């Protein structure tokens, strides 16, 4: 309920119609960074397996194609501890950033 | 006389992204390693240098065995026997068959970043022919000088006058690595160390130091100052120049310090040919 | 040098007209919301083989440059990275980009520089000297001249909302820089406009391609 | 028996149903009556294997092979003991239990 | 009267690959096994060092037994039968036929790497295309500074003139076997120990010892400070040279120390001209 | 009889299955007239059999030396026996074992 209405309070304030490959590769970016945390711990890969490849699929089938909500943004931006406000309002920089600290990763994007 | 000529050879600051490792699953990996203070460090491999040496030899006539296609990228052998008498390749970097086995006269080591590798990731979307996709994927790049250490046992060479060209190759030398270097990052150096002796102690292996990323200066060790002005490394022996010189001839004492009757110049190019004239001189030319 | 980048990508479509800086600038902002607010970021004019009715066809060697700080490239590589734009009812399409470095040269050039309230040359030519001072920079300043050796003026079309403005610039050449403070030159540039498709400076070849034709 | 020998078991039948999946994954890359390289992959897999210098490398390149394997059953039932045995022990034991399992996986076909 | 000089000797920090066991498969392993602490330290024989010491003496001029060819990459002998009393090599080295097999004047111990041995393998690749077994090749390499203790019977010495050579040889050191020609690691010395005294008692072994792991400090062993402080190494039998000197000063109290007898020179050259002084009064040169 | 006895012979066959695989590579390796290096071969590997420094060491080689022999059947048949008795045991009664079987392969061909 809290990102359905995080989706529905962010629309007006983006000032501009949304880039669907703007989405596609925040979302990659998201799956790198999860990819990144299982190298560093294994154990990560038990809890985010099935979102690892639900994500994986996103990304390999035509990216125009519009995404599940709640059965694939939600629960991903939820395990990435990010809110859906952040995940479509932050610009790369801040999601990268964000991304990194919440996985204690020493990437700088 | 056993002629040797060692150098420590600092470049410009820029992004690198230049010999990347096995790149895990996505990151194309910046070679690093560790180095002082136990920091991670920036490397660049050594063999990439004499590659970029020897593609330089073969632009400008200087007969060599291996020629680089630039459109098939193979390279091909002038002839199947090694014959360093006649080219530049085979006397200056020696060969292995597996014959004569070359030993090679030039020696290197590998390039180490002057400031530590922190973060510096980039975003690199690689295409796909999946419907037109295009996957994301990482690379590390990193902003710093790299300084690498080099030696020459000139009375190896079979042709003594090849040393002067190899000179003029680190001056010039072309863009190492090639379509892997994503930002195309020079390699001719912008400060030099030469200690052109006759005994096979060397010292000045890796004298520039500056470390404090926030900045890009490129001091000099302190090391190395007082390893100067110590009595070691007779200054008679010791050719500096570069940027680097601009900073010292500021420095306070610097009149008074045994760094001052080594052989200095502002200009790069007042090095190489002083130098020269003094390689030509000692081996005959 | 290396410090500065400059963003590449294989551009491909309908012909252009010549002076379509806020066309492409406008296209770009519509795929690219992050464009619109940077500051240290710049265009450079897009090569090709013109025609009769001054527009540009785009050839193999035409394509779209960017000049960016390296710090800021990750906020415009996704909304461009294979992506296209149209302007007007033409479709451009710009392939994966890549990276070209700012490489110093003895002389330079600008194809089209506007300060605002200079129309008359000597006046631009004193005020191009002053932000020439403001750079710390050393330099002689000439103007490309046209076959009759006028010098030429080269003209921004912005179409604002129903109205357009005009805004009138000069092509200007600086000789004997020395490489540091070229390459300063190159990564600031003079007029401001560089969102504009104006203020990017190149090596001094293209100042002859442009002086030719 | 030996709940220890037990772990090492269930990690050998994970890194060969993970590797289960990477030929998997091959065979449908390929197409058309090329040979797909698969005693390639394998020498490709055994260098790889081979080339680390302790700790962080040979563990992301664990981690990274188990994920590019997809879904393991063996791990899904074996989540806390998979990964307590993977951050425990000598990283050269665990070489040689994957190299191990490479040749061990042969009787699943 | 019996004279012995021994001597802890530290080289310089740098890239490594000197010695390399089996080439397990692709890796060129470098010669690693535990050390004080159970950590893995990387290792450089000390046959390569006499190698490099014996080359030294063959290179500037004198008599050698074994010729190093340089370019057969063959080693001849002057004489079939070896004769201690002329040839430099047969007296310093020793010498084994299967005659008087002597007993060799110089006995040396294994070079350690003075900074844990982790990680850091190299990449190599080649050109592109065409790639065939030798296209692919991983190679190994430590940031460390290699130290090694050595002594002199130099009674055993059938000329006793033949010890201020070896000395000249063990400062001016040519390079160690080794890949240097994408690892030219300098095998010269920048800090010394020296003990040129009369007993067979041989203390002052390994002791430069690393501050941080993964950094080049090099201090002095604890343990070696505190035997010259208890009484025993007689500072007035101690020579001590090199980088480690600056350290040394900087330590408090040091004028009250023994240390401060010790014969310490910061300059390498300056305790060398003093210690071959003092061994030619003893030797009656 | 005496089970422990089966798997040190299953073992033995599984060691000259591998060299047998390694000598075919070999034989595929060489090309023109040129004798294939077998004694040769034979020679290297029983003298890097003998060197060895306990544990990781020979262990290792143990390891790679059957990946690379490749498909073999007789280890594909008892997973689990021939994985304890490589774990288990003193490496040096592994060592006889294996120098046994190099010559005990002679019997295939």
């Amino acid at each position: 309920i809290q990102g359905i209405s995080e989706l529905i309070a962010l629309t007006p304030q983006l000032g501009y119609k949304p880039i669907p490959i703007e989405l596609t590769r925040k979302l990659q970016l998201i799956l790198l960074v999860f990819e990144q945390a299982i190298g560093k711990d294994v154990k990560l890969l038990g809890d985010l397996g099935g979102i690892m490849e639900s994500l994986r699929i996103a990304s390999t089938t035509n990216q125009s194609q519009p995404y599940h909500l709640v059965k694939l943004i939600i629960p991903v931006c939820e395990k990435a501890k990010i809110s859906v406000f952040q995940l479509f309002g932050s610009d790369f920089k801040e999601l990268g950033k964000i991304l990194f600290g919440n996985f204690s990763l020493e990437l700088k994007l | 006389p056993n002629y040797y000529l060692y150098g420590t050879v600092l470049t410009r600051y820029g992004l690198a992204s230049l010999n990347h490792d096995i790149r895990r699953g996505n990151k194309t990996i910046l070679q690093k390693g560790y180095w002082n203070n136990g920091k991670i460090h920036s490397f660049v491999g050594s063999s990439a240098i004499r590659w970029a040496l020897r593609f330089y030899l073969q632009k400008q006539g200087y007969l060599v065995n291996r020629v680089w296609d630039e459109e098939e990228h193979i390279n091909r052998l002038t002839s199947e026997d090694f014959d360093p008498e006649k080219f530049y390749d085979d006397d200056i970097f020696g060969f292995a068959l597996l014959p004569n086995q070359r030993m090679g006269a030039l020696g290197m080591n590998m390039a180490v970043s002057l400031t530590p590798y922190d973060g510096a990731v980039k975003l690199g979307a690689k295409s796909g022919r999946e419907k037109d996709s295009t996957s994301l994927h990482f690379t590390e790049y990193h902003a710093t000088r790299y300084q690498y250490y080099f030696g020459i046992d000139a009375t190896h060479l079979k042709d003594f006058s090849r040393i002067l060209p190899m000179i003029d190759g680190i001056m010039n030398l072309p863009k190492v690595g090639g379509s892997s270097n994503i930002f195309n990052y020079p390699f001719c150096p912008d400060s030099l160390v030469f200690q052109w002796t006759n005994h096979f102690a060397s010292y000045i292996s890796y004298c520039f130091e500056y470390c404090d990323p926030k900045s890009k200066e490129a001091k000099l060790s302190q090391e190395f100052i007082d390893e100067v002005e110590c009595g070691q490394i007779d200054p008679s022996k010791l050719w500096i120049g570069g940027t680097i010189v601009k900073d010292l001839q500021q420095l306070d004492n610097f009149e008074s310090s045994p760094l001052n009757k080594a052989h200095i110049y502002r200009n790069r190019n007042e090095m190489i040919e002083a130098l020269k004239t003094v390689i030509k001189r000692d081996l005959g030319l | 040098s290396e410090e500065y980048v400059d963003l590449t990508f294989k551009l491909r479509g309908a012909p252009i007209p010549l002076d379509n800086g806020y066309l492409t600038y406008a296209a770009l902002s519509r795929i690219c919301p992050p464009l619109h607010e940077l500051k240290s970021i710049g265009i450079h004019p897009i090569a090709g083989i013109p025609t009769r009715n001054n527009l540009l066809e785009l050839t193999a060697q035409s394509r779209l440059k960017i000049r960016i700080y390296h710090q800021q490239i990750p906020l415009i590589y996704p909304y461009l990275a294979g992506q296209a734009f149209h302007i007007g009812q033409n479709f451009y399409q710009l392939d994966i980009p890549d990276y070209k470095p700012l490489i110093s040269s003895e002389s330079v050039y600008s194809r089209l520089v506007i300060i605002k309230g200079f129309q008359d040359s000597t006046n631009f030519i004193e005020a191009v000297q002053r932000q020439m001072d403001n750079l710390g920079i050393q330099g002689k300043i000439e103007l490309l001249t046209r076959q009759d050796g006028t010098p030429q003026r080269r003209q921004l079309t912005i179409n604002k909302e129903g109205k357009q403005f005009k805004v009138r610039g000069f092509g200007v050449k600086i000789s004997e820089l020395n490489p540091e403070d070229s390459l300063t030159l190159q990564e600031q540039g003079i007029g401001g406009k560089r969102k504009m498709m104006c203020g990017i400076f190149v090596p001094a070849t293209r100042s002859k391609e442009e002086e030719e034709t | 028996n030996s709940e220890e020998d037990k772990q090492y078991l269930i990690f050998i039948k994970v890194f060969q149903q993970a590797m289960k999946g990477n030929f998997a994954k091959i065979y449908a890359k390929t197409e058309e009556g090329k040979d797909p390289p698969i005693k390639k992959k394998v020498e490709r897999l055994r260098a790889e294997l081979n080339y680390c210098y302790d700790e962080l490398s040979f563990k992301e390149y664990l981690s990274d092979f188990l994920v590019r394997g997809g879904l393991n059953k063996y791990f899904n039932e074996h989540q806390e003991e998979i990964a307590l045995l993977i951050k425990k022990s000598p990283w050269q034991e665990i070489r040689i239990w994957s190299l191990l399992a490479i040749a061990s996986y042969k009787p699943k076909d």
